[PDB]
RNA sequence: GUAAUCGCA
DNA sequence: ACAACTGCGATTAC
DNA sequence: TTGT
């Protein structure tokens, strides 16, 4: 606890499910530039401060990030004790935040603008850390590769980082039927491997 | 009633029974509003099981697993296109939400449209 | 519908003419039977209505 | 095109009815009109005489803000959550004498409160320019107003909410409470629309029927009037607030929709309240000390007024047109009047003349009192077109109450002249 | 409803008065019922 | 409801009013202490009950209307519905392996031999590509 | 406003939309959303 | 306004639903139905007394409901009675299925 | 008008 | 001593 | 009969 209260108006106000991350904002034409060296975690809602778990190098420099949210939406059904009582209570649940800096630190409106894949900063509300992502640069290139055609995949509960390149792409429906096929294939061995001729089989 | 309700709202082969191979060494329609995805049913362009993706107007009422983005991809540009179990959501640098498109078959529309339909009937006969 | 003989006489008369049904107040058949089967076996039974307003007696025969 | 109130005035934005609209409130046979004095409701259809009422408006209760009256303060629409210190700045209040500080509060919080009613509805509520309300006023307007007992008690209610303010929004407060009202013009803001759109009705939710202060929205943007048009009833089962129309009065499309608020006061309280004064109030008191006293019974006779002292109205059946003198003014004076009832003894003239000649000379004594005249006043006000709504208010009221000491001295002599025939 | 002659011949010796304030009782004399409709308010 | 029930300042219901499924959520939430409730034991008088006594009614959701015969609902609702040693098994095909010294020697229910057990012991199954315990 | 189901439809859940409607439009409504819902399944089925 | 809603609403209007929602609308005005159902039972009652001869074919209880109904700002058919226009002719008479 | 006997759901 | 499902319909026998 |  710092114990002084802060003028959120100088910060970046980033809400979560269980937490608030507060990062200094410089004076900007557009609020697209962010201050690592000052940052505040509060509980939902709460005028208490706290310093987070800094688990990584943190930018020591004014850069341009572009905010981004993970979660999954929680679709409820709330009693009716009313007659014009909602049906139903949707609520987007942000889990991950993700801050990705733009390429030279060049503004939105510039004619060539891109966002620089590989300096990453996640957060995460359930250990009120912030920490910097591992990509995995797969096209081809190397640091001379053009910024214009990338592809950044985020897989596995935000853990999972791949560059490729933007013409390799996979639709939903591909990528929805492999994992439903791989969660199928994983069931059904294993309902068969109970039966007692499972070793003399064959999956066809 | 029971039995049609249950093979309206049954579903589809996900897994291993839709698909003989893994797709990983490699649904398709497309339709905007409700209303062609049952002309098309009823022209027999699509089955009862078929999957199919509908395009939403910003609603979000699809009850559904509290699980996260399978997939997420994110271009240069701005756009991250969310891939969900049962629906795409696509947006934009400025986190405004583009386009949702809910992947279902013709019985869930059908129903969903069959409910709204009567509610609105209704409240237009009662004028 | 089922025992008051008058009230089902006069139902025929105002179904046909239109008129509205007035309601039954004398006891039906069935009730009449128990007085006077029990008034055979010794024992009476009046009806005995008492006005709110006046405060008096009234037996229904 | 036929001349009607409705038609001078311009329609409203879609937008406005569209809001309520989708959350289920629904308007049968009438139409929002704008102004240069604010919303109005006016009629879009002939309705005749009918058996009983019917319903313009269904407004629900979850649009609704809402306060109990008694000691247990119970939110029915309960947009404050358990363990929130505005419940502790809400119950940290006299129950008997101070209700609009808690109304504020809970129209702060809602305000505060995401995805609320009322956050798309205080973009059409009147702005602090555009309030009415007393507490929005400057030292000026309470000195223009030319009396001293209204300006002191609208100078102590201002206090009164500067001191709230101060104590319960102090520095230490959390920053929730903080951003609710960081400048006490926005508490006085907030009481001038609490106080200025308060209802009173007794409702029933489920079981429990208790008497409640209520913050209704598209029912405060009804005129007031004392022969009204419509009434706020209230429906249990639905949960809604419905206004109907009276039965057995006939209107007529471009009418102007009127309610009542606080039928039997003067028109201080409505000048402490609402900001509002009207020559026409049938309950105006002129305190009159003269040991005169005219007769009731001749004077009600040659103003045609019928019903007990409880109930006048002007029997226009045997008025047959012609007297359009008669009208709340001429039943308040009756009413303020000294009068005297001796069984059936009949009135003398020469008693009767001396009594409203020494009641016109005490008329005339305080309407010299006053450092100013009728046609001052209606000079100063079409002199200044746009200015201020307070001091547009204050000259109001003096010119109102300038008038009706006018038509006072005016039925003494009618009354004087028509008692001998 | 079980035991007729006995409850009738306690009531006929005793001297009962029974005010119909039931449903049955009504429906013996055949009269309206003070229920729903028939309750007076 | 007959008495109020109070988280801290703040009053959750008050008296003289109908709890519903949100009620009984927001109690089970805050975990209320014991409830008082009306209820046709605690009326006046045997011969009738009254609306608050009684409660909602059960045929739309509302206080029982005036002239309602409950007894008789009561009896017909209650008449009407009148009409009205887990075993493992082995996993796969494979050997047993296990400690027989913790085990006692017992005789089963069925005359057959078997081995007591009264401590947490693990079993393994070997089978060609797993093991199971 | 209703929620749109992508899960099978059972008799308990089919009980609880019932109810849930009955709640929140009213028996009126119910009754005719039943009716056609009853339409719809014996002409499916 | 959905577009292929026009024959849902018109048989909603002819199969006699409008009757239903004009009975709930009226006992969500009132808290006894007992009392309402004694109101209505009455004003029928006079209605009949008044004119005889006009009944028969139409129900008084029914022009009780539709005189309510209009004199609420709701349109209704006097009686809630519709006739056919496509009738074929005098003693044919449709089979309602 | 009462019994006996069977059936019905 | 007392009571033990609700009604309906058919026949033959008095 | 079965139990009251």
């Amino acid at each position: 606890i710092v114990d002084y209260r802060i003028n959120e108006e100088e910060f970046h106000k980033i809400s979560l499910l269980d937490c608030d991350f507060f990062i200094r904002k410089p004076p900007d034409p557009d609020n697209d530039v962010y201050d690592f060296r000052e940052m505040y975690v509060t509980p939902p809602d709460t005028d208490i401060y706290a310093i987070p778990r800094v688990l990584a190098p943190m930018p020591q420099k004014y850069i341009r990030c572009a905010m981004s949210d993970y979660g999954c939406y929680n679709v409820t059904e709330p009693p009716i004790d009313a007659p014009r009582d909602p049906m139903y209570k949707s609520e987007r649940e942000v889990s991950k935040v993700f801050l990705t800096k733009h390429y030279r630190n060049r503004r939105a409106g510039d004619p060539e603008f891109a966002l620089d894949f590989e300096e990453i900063y996640v957060i995460d509300s359930k250990t009120k850390s912030i920490t910097r992502a591992k990509v995995v640069v797969t096209v081809p290139g190397g640091r001379n590769r053009d910024r214009k055609n990338d592809l950044l995949v985020i897989r596995d509960n935000g853990n999972s980082f791949k560059i490729i390149p933007s013409e390799e792409r996979d639709d939903p429906t591909t990528v929805i039927e492999k994992e439903e096929w791989k969660k199928s294939r994983q069931d059904m061995e294993r309902h068969l491997r109970k039966l007692r001729d499972f070793s003399v089989s064959n999956w066809f | 009633m029971l039995i049609g309700l249950y093979v309206l709202t049954s579903g589809n082969h996900r897994g291993i029974c839709v698909n003989r191979y893994n797709p990983c060494n490699r649904k398709e329609p497309f339709f905007s509003n409700s209303y062609d995805a049952i002309g098309a049913y009823r022209q027999k362009r699509i089955n009862l099981d078929s999957p199919l993706w509908l395009r939403w107007r910003l609603d979000q009422r699809v009850i559904a697993s509290r699980e996260t983005p399978i997939e997420v991809h994110y271009e240069s540009l701005g756009t991250f296109y969310e891939i969900y179990g049962h629906y795409l959501i696509v947006r934009s640098l400025k986190k405004q939400i583009l386009f949702i498109y809910i992947r279902t078959t013709v019985g869930h529309i059908a129903l969903y449209r069959e409910i709204e339909e009567a509610i609105q009937g209704f409240s237009r006969a009662y004028s | 519908k089922s025992d008051h003989i008058r009230a089902r006489q006069e139902v025929l008369g105002t179904t046909i003419i239109g008129g509205t049904i007035p309601n039954p107040e004398d006891a039906p058949e069935s009730f009449r039977l128990l007085v006077r089967e029990l008034r055979s076996l010794a024992l009476e039974l009046n009806h005995f209505l008492v006005s709110e307003k006046n405060f008096q007696i009234n037996r229904k025969e | 095109p036929h001349d009607t109130p409705a038609s001078q005035l311009e329609l409203a934005d879609p937008d406005f009815y569209k809001i309520g609209y989708v959350r289920s409130f629904r308007a049968y046979g009438i139409e929002f009109r704008e102004g240069p004095d604010g919303y109005g409701v006016f009629a879009s259809r002939d309705v005749e005489p009918l058996r009983r009422a019917r319903v313009i408006m269904e407004i629900p209760l979850e649009l609704m803000l809402t306060i109990s009256k008694k000691l247990p303060w119970m939110f029915f629409p309960d947009i404050i959550p358990v363990g929130h210190p505005i419940f502790d700045i809400i119950n940290s209040t006299n129950p008997e004498t101070d209700s609009d500080l808690r109304l504020a509060c809970l129209l702060l919080y809602a305000f505060d409160c995401k995805d609320n009613f009322w956050q798309l509805y205080g973009d059409f509520l009147p702005s602090d320019d555009e309030c009415t309300s007393f507490l929005l006023a400057t030292e000026e307007d309470l000195l223009e107003l030319q009396d001293e007992k209204l300006a002191s008690t609208m100078r102590e209610q201002q206090q009164r909410a500067l001191e709230f303010w101060e104590k319960n929004w102090h520095s230490a407060v959390p920053l929730k409470i903080k951003r609710l009202a960081r400048d006490p013009e926005r508490f006085i803001w907030a009481m001038c629309i609490a106080q200025s759109r308060s209802i009173n009705l007794q409702m029933r939710i489920g079981a429990l029927v208790q008497d409640a202060n209520l913050l209704v929205p598209y029912a405060d943007m009804m005129n007031h009037s004392f022969q009204p048009n419509c009434f706020f009833h209230w429906r249990f089962k639905d949960r809604m607030l419905e206004v109907m129309i009276n039965a057995g009065q006939r209107i007529r499309k471009g009418d102007e929709m009127t309610v009542d608020y606080m039928a039997g006061q003067k028109n201080n309280f409505f000048m402490q309240r609402y900001g509002f004064s009207s020559p026409v109030n049938p309950w105006d008191v002129i305190h009159f000390t003269g040991d005169a006293k005219i007769h009731l019974d001749t004077f009600l006779s040659v103003f045609n007024i019928s019903g007990l002292p409880g109930e006048y109205y002007h029997n226009s059946r045997l008025s047959n047109d012609g007297d359009s003198f008669v009208d709340g003014a001429i039943i308040a004076a009756a009413r303020t009047l000294p009068t005297w009832s001796d069984g059936d003894l009949p009135p003398i003239p020469s008693l009767e003349r001396k009594a409203v000649k020494e009641l016109q000379e005490e008329c005339h004594q305080m309407l010299a009192e006053f450092p100013t005249t009728s046609d001052e006043d209606q000079k100063i006000l079409d002199s200044m077109p746009d200015c201020r709504r307070t001091l547009e208010a204050a000259i109001k009221y003096r010119l109102h109450r300038k008038l009706l000491i006018e038509k006072v001295i005016q039925a003494l002599d009618i009354y004087q002249d028509r008692i001998l025939f | 409803f079980q035991e007729t002659a006995r409850v009738l011949a306690k009531a006929a010796l005793r001297g009962r008065i029974d005010w119909l304030k039931g449903l049955k009782e009504n429906v013996v004399l055949g009269g309206v019922i003070p229920v729903g409709t028939g309750f007076k308010g | 409801l007959a008495d109020d029930i109070y988280m801290g300042p703040r009053c959750i219901a008050t008296r003289n009013q109908d709890i519903g499924i949100g009620l009984v959520n927001r109690f089970i939430t805050f975990r209320a202490q014991p409830i008082s409730i009306r209820t046709p034991f605690t009326c006046r008088s045997t011969s009738w009950i009254c609306r608050l006594c009684y409660g909602r009614s059960p045929t739309h959701g509302d206080l029982v209307e005036l002239g309602e015969a409950v007894g008789i609902i009561a009896g017909q609702s209650i008449g009407e519905p009148g009409t009205q040693a887990e075993h493992v098994r082995a996993p796969s095909n494979g050997k047993i392996k296990f400690n027989e010294d913790l085990v006692h020697p017992t005789r089963t229910r069925h005359g057959h031999p078997a081995f007591l057990c009264s401590i947490d012991l693990y079993v393994t199954i070997e089978s060609e590509d797993i093991l199971h315990n | 406003n209703l929620v749109f189901h992508n899960k099978a439809i059972n008799g308990t859940a089919m009980k609880r939309l019932i109810s849930r409607l009955i709640d929140h439009f009213g028996m009126a409504y119910t009754s005719h959303i039943l009716d056609q819902v009853k339409t719809l399944g014996f002409q499916q089925a | 306004r959905i577009p292929f809603l026009e024959e849902q609403v018109r048989k909603i209007r002819d199969g006699g639903k409008l009757l239903t929602m004009d009975i709930h609308r009226l006992l969500l005005n009132e808290d006894n139905r007992f009392d309402f159902v004694n109101e209505i039972a009455a004003e029928a009652k006079q209605y009949v007394e008044n004119n005889r001869d006009e009944y028969g074919a139409k129900k008084a209880i029914l022009h009780v409901l539709s005189n309510r109904m209009n004199d609420a700002g709701v349109y209704r058919a006097e009686a809630y009675m519709e006739s056919d226009p496509f009738k074929p002719g005098p003693g044919y008479m449709k089979d309602e299925l």
